[PDB]
């Protein structure tokens, strides 16, 4: 499957799953706001068209909600 | 304050360490990733208790990048500050808006409204002081601060500082 | 089913302390353990004597405590030890009990008052001389412990102060 | 007379208001006000006239209606945690006693009112030692 | 997956003695 696998880098909220983490990586700070959090945030490497999906998925105001944990 | 806190890690080890002394380098990676490290979450790591007993399990090969990832517990001393809390430090800077108090590994800010009004700062004395009529504050000197509040950043901390208060100020 | 809720601001005053320092946390083993907060003088000897370990293992395989302890830093330590550096030394010139034994008396002394171990590190880490000024340094300990007895305790813990 | 004279607060758009006093001055102030003015440190009474320091950590619940008797009460308290003796003390010499009692008397009376307040806080330091 | 996980690997400046454990129940 590793060729299958063989691009775009998004942070994504650990409370949340929506890629709306502000990123100031010159400053080395994150931050979701409305979550009012900046100590739980994980990147995810992606296709850029599954970043196209998903932002287009919220503008239909549906929530895909990515999260790096199995409930 | 200081705690004794029960942190996990997750390390990488680049594939050029597989050898018998794995392990050691592991242990390394933790002593100059960690130590000295700042992190929101549980505040500033200073120190790592029970070196050799340190616990590794299996390492993950991950599929594309050829290292291996290795989760690590370990005890540590760690210095989370909190709003409301009581502190000592050493001033080491100071300027028009507010001298800075050392706290451990932490600098506390004292912003100008923060102090009391009797305070005045003055730059004409060689170092800049803030002076009031029944002490001075400078550098080198000894201040008892308030911690007002925190911003606990993934991997940086700031706080600001208070000596409104009664029994703050100059030790 | 997790999403934002509210939650409490990390006060000490309030003894609201976060989600991590919480009273009772499970350590590595499972186990329930409650949380170890220490003083100055504590951290101290913890972070001395885990330092002079870590030099045993190397090897094998007040003024002048600023010297020595910083000379241990440089020996036993890696690089990006800045950090360190400043904590021992800011330990050093803000602890009142230096000596191992006046250290145990301290929690021996502190622990009858069955206080949250937030406060019990701070009684000891502040120099307080009268009732007064630890019950407005530490708020928490507003009605929590009476006047008599923390005057009690603040006396007994100047009387095994050293240096 | 049921609003907070700093904020005027009413009661009625406000159930959860409570009041509360401090002993340098006895003036009535809400809970809201004392937290936005004192929580930094001490500051100056908010009040038209007094100029008397205060601290947050001293304020209390007023329990009795009247300011006055409020005032008085404490300072009888203030007064007995020094001068406290009984009967005992004199071998049951009633007249003695009853004299004592009266010269506690004058003494709450004096810092009340404030006739001699710098002699009488004086004879209170010195019987405090002793 | 050994195969290019091992050549990877080696690719990488690794020592060359596959010191490694198929976790299907851990099997080397
Ligand atoms: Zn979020
Ligand atoms: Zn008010
Ligand atoms: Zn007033």
């Amino acid at each position: 499957a590793s060729f299958l696998k063989e691009a775009f880098r998004v942070h994504i909220c650990g409370i949340c799953g929506l890629m709306t983490v502000i990123a100031k990586l010159n400053h080395n700070q994150f931050e979701c706001k409305g979550c009012d959090n900046k100590i739980d945030i994980y990147q995810i490497h992606i296709p850029y068209a599954a970043k196209l999906l998903f932002q287009e998925l919220m503008a239909m105001n549906i929530t895909p909600r990515l999260y790096t944990d199995r409930s | 304050m200081f705690f004794i806190k029960d942190l996990s890690l997750n390390i990488t080890l680049h594939p050029s360490f597989f050898g018998p002394r794995m392990k050691q380098y592991l242990k390394t990676k933790l002593l100059e990733e960690v130590e000295g490290s700042c992190t929101g979450k549980f505040g500033y790591i200073l120190c790592v208790l029970d070196y050799d007993n340190i616990d590794i399990q299996r390492g993950r090969i991950l599929p594309t990048d050829g290292s291996a990832e290795f989760n690590v517990k370990y005890r540590a001393v760690v210095f989370k500050p909190f709003k409301g809390e009581v502190v000592d430090g050493t001033v080491v800077s100071c300027s028009q808006h507010g001298f800075e108090v050392q706290v451990g590994p932490m600098k506390v800010f004292v912003t100008k409204h923060l102090m009391p009004q009797d305070l005045t700062f003055n730059a004409g004395s060689n170092p800049p002081s803030y002076q009031s009529s029944e002490d001075v504050i400078t550098i080198k000197s000894r201040i008892r601060v308030k911690i007002e509040g925190c911003i606990s950043q993934v991997s940086s901390i700031h706080a600001i500082g208070s000596i409104k208060e009664d029994y703050l100020g100059a030790i | 089913r997790r999403l934002k809720k509210v939650e409490e601001e990390e006060n000490a005053a309030t003894l609201q302390l976060g989600q991590e320092f919480q009273l009772k946390q499970i350590n590595h083993q499972g186990e329930e353990e409650e949380l170890i907060a220490l003083n100055l003088s504590e951290a101290r000897l913890v972070i001395k004597e885990a330092l002079v370990e870590r030099r045993r293992a190397f090897k094998r395989s007040r003024e002048k405590e600023l010297e020595s302890i910083d000379v241990l830093l440089e020996q036993t330590t890696g690089g990006n030890n800045k950090d360190l550096k400043n904590t021992m030394q800011y330990l050093t010139n803000f602890s009142r009990f230096r000596d191992q034994e006046t250290v145990g008396a301290v929690i021996q002394l502190l622990k009858s008052t069955g206080l949250h171990p937030f406060e019990v590190a701070q009684l000891g880490s502040l120099a307080c001389d009268t009732a007064d000024e630890a019950k407005t340094l530490i708020p928490s300990l507003n009605n929590k412990i009476s006047d008599d007895e923390l005057e009690r305790i603040l006396k007994e813990l100047s009387n095994l102060e050293t240096l | 007379k049921d609003m907070c004279p700093i904020c005027k607060t009413d009661r009625y758009l406000s159930p959860d208001v409570k009041f509360l006093v401090n002993p340098e001055c006895y003036h009535r102030i809400c809970e809201s006000c004392v937290d936005r003015i004192f929580s930094l440190g001490p500051a100056q009474c908010p009040y038209k006239g007094c100029d008397k320091i205060l601290r947050k950590n001293k304020f209390k619940t007023q329990i009795f209606d009247d300011v006055e008797v409020e005032k008085e009460v404490d300072i009888r308290k203030r007064v007995f945690n020094v001068f406290n003796k009984t009967i005992d003390d004199f071998n049951g010499d009633l007249v003695e006693y009853n004299k004592y009692l009266e010269e506690v008397e004058d003494i709450i009376y004096k810092l009340d009112h404030g006739i001699d307040v710098a002699k009488t806080e004086e004879k209170l330091r010195t019987y405090e030692e002793l | 997956r050994i195969l290019g996980t091992r050549a990877l690997q080696i690719s990488m400046n690794a020592p060359v003695f596959i010191p490694l454990v198929i976790r299907r129940e851990d099997w080397s």
